[PDB]
């Protein structure tokens, strides 16, 4: 129903664009502004196949897929020699969308399951940490902060994807609340990787440099993990509204997303550098008294914590990448709270009593 | 009723102030009033050594008071009643004690009758002998080092480590290595 | 009442042989690691030999390695030091010492003076 | 030396073990009602809960 | 262009999940206009 | 002189005189009594604030205020009722191995590994506790100290010697000798006329505090005695050793009455204290847990399992209302 | 013929749009006439196998625009990319700041 209205609005837009500015500075041998029936075909150079992204009016048609339309060098559209009609193959859109939809729903369900398992495991871990109180160090405080950031990001992305990105009534309304949900989602996604960065900084300043116990002030870590991600997200919101504000910001074709995923990459690179330094000093320690079965063990123990999983890269490839980047909370909770020796022994001892 | 709460607040303020000093000092036991303390400092790090005098020769009860120290400085005396064998037995007892199994030991090493195998022992060419040194004394030193490593490497558990040597810079670097290894073992990386 | 009563050993010519026995009573002989120590005339105590609970691990001091053999018998609760090829530097009082705690691999305070859980000793002179 | 101490420990009178055990048990039974560790006192008067 | 990093895959997924599920979208298309013998 | 055969025949006569007085065992007597059942105690309180392992703790006679000593060099008085720290005394030497709370409540003694027993005054006019006295006459580490009153204190040292001091003048009034190993603990009788002491020679000696003689000596342990405590009656006591076994001795019988040991218990004992009625025997072990034994049937009645490190100390209130256990974990837990 | 139906259809559209002068640029309420005209054009083209778009379509659009939709001025480029140089500055502005904070956390 709304597809016909959108097509009529598109035809009205072609008419308004034709009537508004008929000033064509390049009025040589080319094809004129017209409407093939599904898209506004403006003034394009002749003898060239003017190709654009297929519209989102149909279900078979895929927005990512691009239709092909050529206008012949005779000052008009290229005529197909079968019916003397404008040669325009739109089959690519329909073929592309059907295969993509099946994968996309599977990835959505997988993301939901992974974030739910992460919520469960990290909640159990935070409960253990806050209940035992015998495991209370600075690293335990930073682990608590990281786990809270994890559960926050997971809960917010769950309540944003299944309510804001799957509801077309909500997106059509475009209420400030949906936009704030997208905002705080970006803010918490930044906080996640920046708390990974803080954990990496703590490991590096605890092992490599300034190893002696100085009881770090532990105040700037909070500002870096929770305070700094406010800077880009805000810088996003205002910039997004000023240049590319549409559809609750749901559309992700802008290079305004790099304001959020830009500093995250730098955090990942510096965490990779810190991981390299840590494994280097670990190998140096292991060289005096098994340098290929124990060093790689430390690497696979650190990469879920420091989040080098995105730099671990050097279609089952992308699917495994999604399952490793969405099960991050489960990994850190089973590595640092369920397989950690101290808490494991404490529970083993506690289990026979309560 | 409530004055106790402000008293507790001030007391915990003092305790949090004292915890910064406590965690910043490194306790060290020295084994050659009732205990002689010694404060010194290397690279702005304050070390606190304790040589325990005026005690009896039975150590099995008060040695348990020194399991949380950073390291146990262990000075052997060979250069009588075969003092080196007694030092070996003491080091073995310290290594295999269930409370000192997590405490590292720094070994400062500052004859063929009590050890006949030394008469058939060859100096390892992988040694580092300084010039102007008798081959006999370096052979003896490396033999003592091997006799101590035969005990310090036969372990099967414990987080202790051995740092044999052949002067405060060595203790400083060894305590730094001990702290690094402890931090690594906290993250289960070691 | 830890007794640790040892016997055997007298005046034997050099290069001879003896067998020092040590009957222990008042505790479970199988849970403790046992030791042989000796005190030379005009010298401090020194450690000679040791034997574990079961009897697998055995260690000696260098001077008696290959000559003396320690052996425990848990059924009779008795320690034995079989000595042969005795030298003139072996004349001493031999004490049958016990580790202070059971089920331990370390053995503190042996060879120390005024140490309990130690026999009176036998004078082995050559 | 030390045998005089044993002599001082040899002229003391030892009651029979049955009587000593009976007295210990009688004491433990006569004061059993005011032991809050084995007769749990109600929580309304327990100062730790 | 969009993103190429592994961390934007939660944004594009959302950007892919709302335009896929459209109540008014009709997969049926006329075969005349689909081929080069039409629109 | 070779009177060692005289010594052995005298100790044999002692052994036969002990055997003649042994009608039966404590089990044959307390074979028909009813067991106390499963004793389950929850951690009511967890005092926190010590930065290092707690070596010793002691209740006041009011059952509220408890003093605990840690090797961070701090002696802290805690109002166990409200968890608030009443006092935090900083010590000169940090290896305090023993802390005592005076029965009147005005002084606290602390000592260990410095050969000195320091008496700190609490009820002071300046509002700040200070060193009242420094008793220095021992040649080995202080393993235990107990107040007789505000003026007399008894100590035991690693030099195989106990001492009775006069705090006002600060000089050894009495010296108890006769042990051959480090005296690891002592226990004052309820009437305080006697006190028993366990040493590292596997023997426990009973001393009359008014004289300097040793009344009786008790053997039966196979290793070092680490803890000792009188029965609330004052006619018996209990000792824990490194052989993973408690032994209950009776003074009037001169021989051991009961043994508490399990085959699955192979760790030494660090602290022993009876309950108010003497039916239960609480013993802290190296397995990081405490065990509550039925002191009559010798069967385990319960296990307090809340410590992550070896339990160092253990104390019971004078009214039997709570049980304070300290540990190398640095936390004191009040059980009830 | 197709021209007769086209003329009748244009007359019907004109009769339906005569009272739409108050909303001559409001496509919300005027979408019904445009949809009817488009369906009419598609029918008249498919009945005679005519190609779309054709000169008749352009003439009808010029007629319906120069007389009715010649006063419309709506521009909503929400999907407009920000200036590349400005974009780059915004993207790297936070990144160029991270090293200062990480050094401050390392030292302080």
């Amino acid at each position: 129903g709304v597809t016909r209205n959108k097509i009529m609005t598109a035809q009205y837009e072609c008419y308004q664009k034709i009537m508004q500015d008929p000033i064509q500075q390049a009025e040589g041998v080319y094809c004129n502004r017209t409407w093939d029936g599904w898209l506004c075909w403006n003034d394009v150079a002749a003898g060239t196949e003017s190709m654009q992204l297929c519209p989102d009016y149909f279900q078979d048609f895929d927005p990512s897929e691009k239709v092909t339309k050529i206008c012949d060098q005779d000052g008009n559209w290229f005529r197909h020699p079968a019916s003397n009609r404008t040669w325009t193959n739109y089959t690519q859109c329909n073929v592309n969308t059907h295969e993509k939809v099946k994968t996309a729903l599977n990835l959505f369900y997988l993301t939901i399951i992974g974030h739910g398992l992460s919520i469960a495991s990290l909640l159990i871990s935070l409960g253990i940490f806050f209940y035992f109180k015998s495991l209370s160090c600075q690293r335990i405080t930073l682990h608590k902060n990281l786990f809270f950031s994890f559960v926050c990001n997971s809960v917010v992305t769950i309540i944003h994807l299944t309510a804001v990105a799957n509801n077309q009534a909500l997106v059509a309304t475009n209420p400030v609340s949906c936009k704030v949900s997208q905002f705080i989602h970006l803010y918490l996604m930044g906080c996640n990787y920046f708390w990974m960065l803080c954990e990496g900084i703590y490991l590096h300043t605890l092992i490599v440099v300034a190893v002696f116990a100085e009881k770090q002030h532990l105040m700037w870590y909070y500002f870096l993990g929770w305070g700094f991600p406010l800077i880009p997200a805000c810088i996003h919101a205002i910039a997004r509204s000023l240049y590319y504000n549409d559809n609750c910001w749901i559309s992700s074709d802008t290079h305004l997303l790099y304001i959020i995923h830009g500093p995250i990459c730098a955090a990942l690179l510096v965490n990779l550098f810190f991981l390299l330094n840590i494994v280097r000093v670990l190998i140096t320690k292991l060289k005096v008294t098994n340098l290929y079965m124990k060093a790689v063990r430390a690497t696979l123990i650190l990469v879920p914590l420091l989040g080098i999983e995105f730099v671990l890269i050097p279609e089952v490839y992308d699917y495994i990448m999604h399952i490793l980047m969405h099960f991050q909370g489960l990994l850190v909770s089973t590595i640092f709270c369920f397989f950690n020796g101290e808490v494991q022994a404490i529970l083993r001892r506690n289990w026979n009593q309560y | 009723e409530k004055a106790q709460r402000e008293a507790n607040k001030k007391i915990e303020k003092q305790l949090q102030k004292d915890k910064q000093v406590y965690r910043a000092t490194h306790r060290l036991l020295l084994l050659g009033s009732g205990i002689f303390e010694t404060k010194f400092q290397v690279d702005k790090v304050n070390f606190h050594m304790f040589d325990v005098g005026a005690q009896r020769d039975e150590r099995r009860k008060w040695i348990q008071c020194f399991n949380d120290v950073t390291a146990i400085i262990f000075v052997v005396a060979s250069s009588q009643t075969n003092r080196l064998q007694a030092a070996l037995k003491l080091f073995d007892s310290i290594w295999n004690n269930k409370w000192l199994r997590d405490t590292s030991v720094i070994l400062f090493l500052n004859i063929e009758d009590y050890f006949p195998e030394f008469a058939r022992y060859t100096t390892p060419e992988d040694a580092t002998p300084e010039p102007g040194e008798d081959p006999r004394v370096t052979r003896a030193k490396y033999f003592i080092r091997d006799e101590f490593l035969r005990i310090s490497t036969a372990s099967g558990d414990g987080r202790h480590y051995c740092y044999p040597h052949f002067n405060i810079r060595r203790v400083f670097n060894d305590c730094r290595d001990i702290i690094q290894r402890m931090h690594l073992r906290q993250y289960e990386l070691l | 009442q830890v007794q640790l009563q040892e016997s055997g050993g007298g005046l034997v010519q050099p290069g001879g042989s003896l067998r020092l026995s040590c009957a222990a009573s008042g505790f479970t002989f199988s849970n403790y690691k046992m030791n042989w120590v000796r005190q030379a005339p005009g010298k401090g105590l020194e450690w000679v030999s040791d034997i574990s609970q079961s009897g697998a691990s055995i260690s000696y001091t260098g001077s008696v390695k290959g000559r003396f053999t320690i052996s425990r018998d848990n059924a009779k609760n008795t320690l034995y030091l079989q000595m042969n090829s005795l030298k003139p530097e072996d004349t001493a009082v031999y004490y049958c010492a016990r580790c202070p705690a059971p089920f331990t691999r370390d053995c503190f305070d042996v060879t120390s003076t005024t140490y309990a859980y130690r026999g009176q000793g036998t004078q082995v002179t050559v | 030396k030390l045998v005089e101490q044993l002599k001082m420990e040899a002229n003391i009178d030892r009651i029979k073990v049955s009587k000593a055990a009976a007295d210990l048990m009688a004491y433990c039974e006569a004061h059993a009602k005011e032991d809050p560790l084995l007769t749990p006192v109600p929580a309304s008067e327990n100062p730790f809960r | 262009f969009g993103c190429r990093f592994g961390t934007c895959t939660v944004q594009k997924l959302a950007h892919q999940i709302y335009q896929f599920t459209d109540k008014d979208k009709d997969n049926v298309a006329p075969r005349s206009k689909i081929s080069p013998q039409g629109y | 002189d070779q009177l060692r055969q005289e010594a052995e025949q005298l100790k044999n006569q002692i052994r036969d005189a002990r055997k003649a007085c042994a009608d039966a065992t404590l089990s044959q007597i307390t074979n028909n009594i009813d067991p106390v059942g499963r004793i389950q105690m929850r951690t009511r309180r967890t005092l926190r604030g010590h930065l290092a392992k707690i070596y010793a703790m002691h209740w006041g006679t009011d059952s509220r205020l408890l003093v605990s000593a840690s090797q961070d060099g701090k002696l802290i008085i805690w109002d166990s009722y409200t968890t608030n720290k009443v006092h935090a005394i900083p010590l000169r030497s940090s290896w305090v191995m023993t802390c005592a709370y005076a029965p009147s409540g005005n002084y606290v003694a602390c000592g260990g590994l410095d050969n000195i027993c320091s008496i700190y005054n609490l009820k002071t006019r300046e509002g700040n506790v200070r060193v009242s006295r420094e008793l220095a006459g021992h040649t080995g580490y202080l393993s235990c100290c107990r107040f007789l009153d505000d003026n007399q204190i008894v100590t035991s040292s690693g030099d195989t010697t106990c001492a009775l001091w006069d705090i006002e003048t600060g000089q050894q009034t009495t010296t108890f000798t006769g042990h051959t190993g480090d005296v690891m603990s002592l226990s004052l009788a309820p009437d305080t006329r006697l006190f028993v002491s366990g040493a590292c020679d596997a023997s426990a000696k009973l001393w009359d505090v008014r004289e300097g003689m040793c009344r009786q000596t008790f053997t039966g342990h196979e290793s070092d005695i680490n803890a000792i405590c009188f029965f609330p009656n004052g006619n018996a006591f209990a000792t824990g050793s490194d052989d993973a076994t408690c032994r209950l001795f009776d003074l009037r019988a001169d021989q051991e009455l009961m043994t508490y040991s399990h085959d699955n218990i192979i760790c030494g004992i660090t602290s022993v204290s009876f309950s108010k009625s003497g039916r239960l025997l609480l013993a802290g072990y190296d397995d990081f847990n405490c065990n509550v034994w039925d002191a009559l049937k010798a069967d385990r009645a319960g296990v307090l399992a809340g410590h992550d490190n070896r339990v160092s100390c253990l104390g019971v209130t004078d009214d039997g209302m709570a049980v304070a256990t300290g540990s190398w974990d640095s936390f004191l837990k009040i059980w009830n | 013929n197709y021209e007769t139906a086209v003329q009748f259809c244009w007359n019907h559209y004109k009769d339906q749009m005569d009272p739409i002068e108050k909303d001559w640029c409001d496509w919300a309420m005027i979408s019904r006439p445009y949809s009817t005209l488009r369906d009419c054009l598609e029918h008249f083209a498919e009945l005679f196998d005519l190609g779309f778009p054709n000169p008749l379509a352009e003439r009808i659009i010029f007629e319906t625009h120069q007389i009715h939709f010649a006063n419309c001025s709506l521009v909503q480029p929400t999907f407009s990319d920000p200036p590349e140089d400005v974009l780059l500055a915004m993207i790297i502005a936070p990144i160029c700041l991270i090293p200062f904070l990480i050094t401050l956390v390392v030292w302080r």
